[PDB]
């Protein structure tokens, strides 16, 4: 006998459904931040289905990061085989939009493509051609393939970062860094962390488990959201404000820091730019040019109150260090090249309160005070715990009592997000925020810091991408900064008027004097316009203004897609891409230390090609178009750079070298420090630890946590004063009244009743998996937005009521949820549904505009300068306001 | 039927469990997605308080009455959910005019009610609860059915509906309290959770333990001493299981919610009450419930003194497999 039970053998039907010929190693390339480990099991040539493959190396003592995952990636094979994959490329037989196609061959449609392309060229400018292709964290060959091609024709590039709001620029602002954070793991290491803005229960899925293992590790946990959001049911305190008044809530914790004297003196003196003196004639830096002939405008002073005499900090802008390196992407510059312990405080003992007098060149005293001291003065006067109870809807008490737990507990954290990062002014609210992290002191410490978590924007071998993406270098590369592209070709109406902020005014001095781009120069329209990657019209703000007024301008827009999504519906080519488990790609997050990868479980379906390939065709095709048309190379004097477009294809591989999807992702690997010595077979077999990293050293077993290259090892930070600097003296910042960390309320604008909350949804990545059969099915079938009860009772609105929103901006009818927790005077709709879906007219971008604040606008005041995705216009859109009612075309009973 | 060997046990983790749905995915994916399965989620997640699925299914009936077998009713379709279908071909490739609408006209889903919970803000208040076949001691589905279709595994304990026996009586679906077989209409058979077993057989854990993204989710046989589903059941005792009043006696257990913040008075200030009432968790668990919760907030406090707690360690599972059978695979 086998051994064999009763029933075994009929038990074998279901032990085959479990059952695989292959297993793969894959990857989800989406904008979801978990980079998660997966393997993808297959049988007789069909992907069956995928599952975490659990297998990042733990961290001594704290949880490890496995398994990861969610519940779109473990449906991720369902855009393999689903009603919305491209087969074939398409051409479009209707207008934009309808749907209406013809299957078309590879041939034609990159001839297309390629013959427009160069007419383009040779009628107008390189510069009317562009590719938004984001995130190239997510999947780094498949960007560097556009990029590529853009970079060798002379096409410009956008941003993304600050487009989406992601980019925290009130941390640029006061650090002068792009942005960094702390891989999640080091959240356990924290004990007591403040979600502000965020909703990790939702949007930090394969994430969310060290926050609940930190509590029942003894940590406490706040919660700072209007609503009652899921993450919400696990904390200790829920404070819940009226949206976009965090910062008067930031404010007056700082108040009761500083009044209680709750915070870390040597850390300010030595870290910030607290004790940097003010004059109080200008109410500028005291500078030494003020003071000395020759002295430099970029050179400051503290008072020693050891020895009663002004001295000269050392590491600010116009400090070099003897040993000049080359500029860091993710820098304002590469203070790097200083020693070790340049801005140690020695026994330096700067003063913080005080007023002193000081000489100028030309004989006058002038009065000086420390930026702290100006700083104290304004918190006791306008930003107590109870004024702020006023505008925020907070208790006094119960900000006091947070202010207290938040200095008192050691290590702290502010974990923030997109509720409080996608406001017109969320650059002030980040910089109090950092205000409070600094005057705690635990900036550069584990379990502690400033750390936001946006999107997947963090590639940690950028150096690698760079040489792939933009080989002739990036100074060699055309930019737009897209916040300003949509705003100025969609001819956007943001509804703030001139007289209240001249926007025009800033913006288009911006552009005239150099400190932003605008492209195409000489005011020519975007003719040709390549999206892949990136639902660009289907997340757009101001959509409607785009819509109508730029799309238009497009002569030709081409979608690389691996599904039909809105952007694709409204192209004239669309080209089939490969599905994620069709090809080869890296895949790394801020969120976690590791290197993912997806490779081919199959080959690419129907007539698909990975997106590094379709960038190759292409190029094949336009060397043909520019022999046809006699236009081969051509001058592009903005670079002294002779183009020649006969050369494409060996452009765009290095003679061939990098040919094979593979070879360009190796080719990121070798030419980045952060994962040179990696290879594409490690990979495969199990997900590789980065070798190091951005602003800290990377340690074997200790979490990644941001900024220790200044904070321990005392380099300056790459920022005009070399300090974090909470003291901006720039005109347009005074202009603002953001010269310090202040309040700033939300822009009210839009003159409707309900705020307008756009929050991102466990249920989708962005737009995809939106139209997911079994995500719908997980929900009420399609869209929502949610209104409190109080709300929608006196509008007659009932659960699962269609409704309407709108503004002068447009409009938008879905369906409604009511929920208890909801906030009565917003309402919530999960961003950007696809326009295709169960919505009776537009969709949550038809109600937002594109608004621009001037503060980041400025490119002449030390570290801030325009750089792609290091500092621009952030496209916020949180302080939009609508009104709503019951839409009574159809009003169908329950039961 | 007898006593197994050994009993495959869960435990829930509610202070960890984020509804996500991942498990819920991973089931379906894996196991019902063959023809008449599409309204059937062996593993599933409801928002507490609310209807769950199939929508008041804790008043369906079943189970034991003083030891006696319960007939309880048969849900009709529309509690389930008539899985939303759609037309995305007309829309996006066939040039058809028309949002691509679900049908049927939306009234009622799995998880239709995800997140609304009762109370008024700012004392609003829900959890998730995850669910699937309780493996119970006492199968209620198992005495129902007249064609002795369904069995209990003798090596792990794991009940399973004998798709050949099977003749469509439904009896199983009336006396299952916790509504988890699905009869499928298609091939007039009952289908419902098999708790792995395949995966079980190689010492892989089940996909809605070892895919559970929260890690809340544990699983041991219960005789292992060493075993966290040991540990929490009746070490530390802080485990139970769901409506026990149903009679059947369910082999899987949950960690009742402390994790929370406080009722928030008139004038803004706290209570001390938790914001989930202790009134909900009783009647989902039981009167042990206090006591069990007590425990909890006692061990988390000391971890919030700096002292070491071996229950907190537990549920915080720092390395997975001390929750649950291997999840590599
Ligand atoms: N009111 C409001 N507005 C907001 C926001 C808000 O909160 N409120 N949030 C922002 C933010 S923060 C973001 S990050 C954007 O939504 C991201 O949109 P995105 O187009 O990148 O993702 P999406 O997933 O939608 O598009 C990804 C596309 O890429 C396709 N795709 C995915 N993988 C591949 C691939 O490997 N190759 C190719 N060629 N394509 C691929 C995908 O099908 C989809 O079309 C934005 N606006
Ligand atoms: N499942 C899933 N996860 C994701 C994404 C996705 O699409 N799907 N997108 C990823 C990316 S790219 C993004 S940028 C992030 C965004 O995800 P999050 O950073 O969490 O940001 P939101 O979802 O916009 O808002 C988070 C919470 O802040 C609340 N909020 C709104 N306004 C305010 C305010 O004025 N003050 C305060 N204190 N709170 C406010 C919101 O209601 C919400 O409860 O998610 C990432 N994670
Ligand atoms: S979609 Fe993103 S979060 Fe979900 S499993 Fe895939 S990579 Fe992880
Ligand atoms: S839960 Fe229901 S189906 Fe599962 S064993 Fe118990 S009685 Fe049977
Ligand atoms: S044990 Fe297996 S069959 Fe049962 S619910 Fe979990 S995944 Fe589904
Ligand atoms: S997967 Fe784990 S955390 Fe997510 S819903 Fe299921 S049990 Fe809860
Ligand atoms: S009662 Fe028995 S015959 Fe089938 S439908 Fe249920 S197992
Ligand atoms: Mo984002
Ligand atoms: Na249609």
């Amino acid at each position: 006998i086998s051994g064999a039970f009763e029933y075994s053998g009929w038990e074998n039907f279901h032990r085959t459904q479990w059952s695989w010929d292959k297993k793969t190693r894959g990857a989800h390339l989406v904008n979801c931040t978990g980079a998660c480990p997966h393997f993808v099991y297959s049988k007789d040539g069909v992907v069956m289905r995928e599952e975490q493959s659990k297998d990042i190396a733990p961290m001594p003592n704290i949880p490890e990061y496995n398994p990861r995952g969610c519940n779109k990636g473990e449906c991720g094979h369902d855009y393999m085989y689903g009603p919305h994959r491209i087969k074939y490329p398409l051409i479009r037989v209707g207008e934009r939009g309808e749907g209406k196609w013809r299957r078309a061959t590879w041939e034609e449609a990159l001839d297309m493509i390629a013959d427009k392309c160069v007419d383009t060229i040779k009628n107008h400018a390189p510069d009317c051609i562009s590719v938004y292709s984001p995130v190239p964290a997510v999947s780094p060959v498949s960007f560097s393939a556009g990029h590529r091609f853009a970079h060798y024709i002379g096409a410009h590039a956008h941003t993304f970062y600050d487009w989406y709001g992601d980019h925290p620029t009130g941390q640029t602002q006061t650090c002068g860094v792009q942005g960094d954070t702390c891989e999640t793991a080091d959240w356990f290491n924290s004990k007591y962390i403040i979600l502000w803005g965020s909703n990790p229960t939702q949007t930090r899925i394969p994430d969310a488990h060290f926050l609940s293992e930190a509590q029942l590790n003894g940590a406490k946990i706040v919660s700072i959201s209007p609503d009652y959001n899921s993450s919400t049911i696990k904390v200790d305190k829920w404070i819940h404000p009226q949206p976009g008044t965090d910062g008067a809530l930031a404010m007056a914790m700082a108040h009761v820091i500083i009044k209680e004297k709750l915070y870390d003196a040597h850390s300010l003196k030595e870290q910030t730019d607290l004790s940097y003196l003010v004059r109080s004639d200008t109410k500028r830096f005291l500078r030494e040019a003020d003071v000395v002939a020759g002295g430099s405008k970029d050179k400051f002073y503290f008072w020693n109150a050891k020895t009663g005499k002004p001295v000269i900090p050392k590491g600010s802008w116009g400090d070099q260090p003897e040993k000049k390196g080359s500029p860091v992407g993710f820098l304002g510059r590469n203070t790097f090249a200083f020693p070790k312990g340049y801005i140690d405080l020695g026994d330096l003992d700067p003063a913080l309160e005080g007023k002193f007098n000081m000489q100028l060149l030309d004989g006058k005293t002038v009065e000086v005070r420390p930026v702290f001291e100006i700083l104290k003065s304004r918190l006791m006067a306008d930003n107590t715990p109870e004024k702020a109870a006023k505008i925020t809807g907070v208790t006094a008490k119960a900000i006091t009592e947070l202010a207290r737990e938040f200095a008192t507990a050691k290590p702290s954290m502010i974990i923030c997000g997109g509720g409080t990062q996608h406001w017109y002014y969320s650059d002030v609210l980040l910089r109090a925020m950092h205000l409070l992290t600094a005057l705690t002191g635990t900036e550069g410490t584990n379990g502690g810091g400033m750390n936001h978590y946006i999107g997947q924007w963090k590639p940690a071998f950028v150096a690698g991408l760079v040489a792939l993406a933009f080989p002739e270098g990036v100074n060699k590369q055309r930019f737009c900064q897209t916040t300003i592209w949509t705003y100025i070709h969609a001819e956007v109406n943001d509804e703030i008027i001139s007289s209240d902020i001249d926007t025009e005014k800033y913006l288009r001095d911006s552009i005239t004097t150099g400190q932003m781009p605008n492209m195409p120069e000489q005011g020519r329209d975007p003719k040709v316009f390549f999206v892949y990657r990136g639902n660009w019209l289907n997340q757009a703000k101001g959509q409607k203004y785009v819509l109508e007024n730029l799309w238009p301008k497009l002569e030709l827009i081409v979608d690389i897609n691996i599904r039909m999504d809105s952007t694709a519906l409204y192209s004239d080519v669309v080209l089939p891409s490969a599905h994620w488990y069709e090809k080869l790609d890296l895949n790394v997050t801020s969120e976690h230390s590791y290197i993912n990868m997806t490779e081919p479980a199959i080959k690419p379906m129907w007539e698909s090609k990975t997106d590094w390939q379709i960038f190759l065709a292409l190029a094949k095709r336009v060397e043909m178009a520019a022999k046809r048309k006699k236009y081969e190379k051509f001058n592009d004097e903005k670079f002294k750079w002779v183009r020649d477009l006969s050369n494409l294809w060996n452009q765009m591989t290095m003679d061939g070298k990098l040919a094979e999807d593979e070879a360009a992702a190796q080719y990121i690997l070798d030419n980045a420090p952060q994962s040179k010595g990696i290879t594409i077979q490690m990979l495969r077999e199990k997900p590789q630890r980065f070798k190091s990293n951005w602003t800290s050293p990377l340690k074997e077993g200790v979490p990644y946590t941001p900024f220790q290259y200044f904070v321990v090892d005392k380099k300056p930070w790459p920022t005009l004063t070399g300090r974090q600097q909470f003291y901006l003296d720039h005109d347009t910042f005074f202009d603002m009244g953001v010269e310090l960390p202040t309040y700033k309320a939300p822009i009210d604008a839009d003159k409707y009743p309900f705020r307008f909350n756009s929050p991102h949804s466990r249920h989708s990545v962005h737009s995809t998996f939106k139209d997911n059969v079994l995500m719908l099915r997980l929900q009420r079938g399609g869209p929502s937005i949610e209104m409190s009860p109080l709300d929608a009772k006196p509008l007659g609105i009932k659960d699962n009521d269609w409704v309407e929103a709108w503004n002068n901006h447009g409009k938008v009818i879905c369906r409604v949820k009511i929920r208890n927790g909801e906030q009565r005077g917003r309402v919530s709709m999960w961003h950007c549904p696809e326009l295709y879906m169960d919505l009776l007219t537009g969709g949550s971008q038809s109600v937002c505009p594109v608004r621009i604040n001037p503060t980041n606008l400025v490119g002449n005041y030390g570290h801030l300068f325009f750089r792609p995705n290091y500092y621009g216009p952030a496209g916020s859109q949180r302080d939009v306001r609508v009104n709503v009612k019951r839409y009574i075309g159809a009003t169908p009973i329950s039961f | 039927m007898k006593a197994p060997r050994r009993q495959l046990t869960y435990v829930t983790d509610l202070n960890k469990c984020i509804g996500c749905q991942t498990c819920t995915v991973a089931c379906k994916k894996l196991w019902t997605t063959g023809p008449g399965q599409d309204f059937m989620y062996w593993r599933n997640v409801e928002t507490a308080p609310g209807l769950g699925y199939p929508r008041n299914w804790q008043t369906k009936g079943g189970g034991y009455k003083n030891g006696e077998l319960q007939k309880g009713k048969i849900p009709p379709m529309i509690d389930y959910g008539i899985p939303f279908e759609f037309d995305y071909a007309g829309r996006l490739f066939e040039g058809k005019p028309g949002r691509v609408r679900p049908s049927p006209t939306p009234r009622s889903a799995p998880n239709w009610d995800e997140d609304q919970g009762a109370g008024e803000y700012p004392n609003n208040s829900f959890f998730y609860l995850p669910r699937m076949c309780n493996h119970c001691t006492k199968p209620a589905c198992l005495e129902a059915c007249p064609n002795e279709a369904i069995y209990k595994r003798e090596q792990d304990g794991i009940v399973v509906i004998h798709q050949d026996k099977c003749k469509g009586a439904q009896a199983c679906v009336q006396s299952c309290p916790y509504a988890k077989p699905y009869f499928n209409p298609l091939t007039n058979k009952a289908n419902k959770c098999i708790g792995c077993f395949p995966r079980i057989e190689q010492g892989v854990a089940p996909a809605c333990v070892a895919q559970c993204v929260g890690r809340a989710m544990h699983v041991g046989f219960v005789d292992d001493v060493n075993s966290s589903v040991y540990k929490l059941i009746k070490q530390y005792k802080v485990a139970l299981p769901l409506h026990p009043e149903f009679g059947t006696e369910p082999n899987v257990f949950y960690v009742p919610p402390v994790l929370g913040p406080r009722i928030e008075m008139a004038n803004g200030e706290p209570s001390t009450d938790p914001k989930i009432p202790l009134a909900q968790l009783e009647g989902l668990f039981g009167k042990q419930v206090r006591d069990v919760l007590a425990i909890l907030q006692s061990e988390r406090e000391k971890k919030m003194k700096g002292l070491a707690s071996d229950l907190m360690d537990v549920l915080i599972g720092r390395r997975s497999t001390d929750m649950m059978i291997s999840p590599l695979t």
